[PDB]
């Protein structure tokens, strides 16, 4: 299909944050910390929660998001992970569950998943999440190459019905164990 | 003059892909309210994004 880049549902560096500390077109809450080249959605502190989400709802029949992120921590084991979502919760989340690691599609029940280590990788991890003709597909570049087009399949759910309008967002959290959860970019495309 | 035009096209092409998107335009435009920013960006895209891909290419910029 035709892809149209949708700026109002997207963020990226190298001038990600405005002078007043805000990300254009997105709200942030909790412990999320914007910076010029990434948003630290939850830092490596105990018991953190942070989120960033689009101020506008999108009403795209079909769409694709490309999210580039790092999850970094001192442990061979970390927590808790991050979630990429589309929600009116009512919608769908793609949960990167560190504490495994696995990547899980959850609708609102866990519908499908893959085992994939997305922590402490030499390059940013990239997730391409596509909603096209009621199929939700998750492709992952697991951070071992800098080729933006080098994805491996993770999981897919056919016959998925999600809200006709919704916000895009990212959430992250930590517990007793704590990684830095950084999102470098979130790029949204409408598909026709 | 053509050099100037290309210089100014590339000025805010921060990712280097030879396409200007609305986030790059947001940096070019900029404290202004978000709705004013949206109005300006949406204006540029309406004026100039002839193939409706969400990008201004050099042909679309130069017009
Ligand atoms: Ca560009
Ligand atoms: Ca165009």
């Amino acid at each position: 299909p035709h892809r149209r880049f949708e700026y109002k549902y997207s963020f990226k560096g190298p001038h990600l944050v405005q002078s007043d500390g805000t990300v254009p077109f997105w709200a942030h809450a909790g412990n999320a910390i914007p910076s010029s080249d990434q948003i630290r959605v939850a830092p490596s502190l105990k018991s953190q929660r942070g989120s960033v989400w689009t101020k506008t709802k999108a009403a795209f029949e079909n769409w694709e998001v490309e999210v580039t992120f790092r999850v970094t921590g001192r442990g061979r084991i970390g927590a808790d992970g991050l979630a990429i979502w589309y929600a009116e919760w009512n919608g769908v989340g793609i949960f990167f569950d560190s504490f495994n690691p696995a990547i899980v599609i959850i609708g609102n029940q866990a519908l499908a998943s893959c085992q994939r280590d997305f922590r402490n990788k030499p390059y940013p991890v990239r997730a391409k999440i596509t909603y096209y003709q009621n199929t939700l597909t998750v492709m992952i570049n697991n951070g071992f190459t800098p080729d933006k087009n080098d994805y491996e399949f993770c999981a897919k759910v056919e016959n998925m019905i999600i809200p006709a309008q919704g916000h895009f967002g990212i959430s992250a959290a930590t517990g007793g164990l704590a990684d830095d959860h950084d999102v470098l970019s979130f790029l949204t495309f409408q598909l026709t | 003059p053509q050099e100037l035009q290309l210089h100014y096209f590339k000025m805010h092409d921060y990712d280097g892909n030879n396409l200007l998107d609305g986030l790059e335009l947001s940096t070019a435009i900029t404290l202004m309210s978000e709705d004013e920013l949206i109005n300006i960006i949406d204006g540029v895209l309406r004026d100039d994004d002839k193939n409706n891909d969400g990008y201004i290419d050099y042909a679309e910029f130069a017009k």
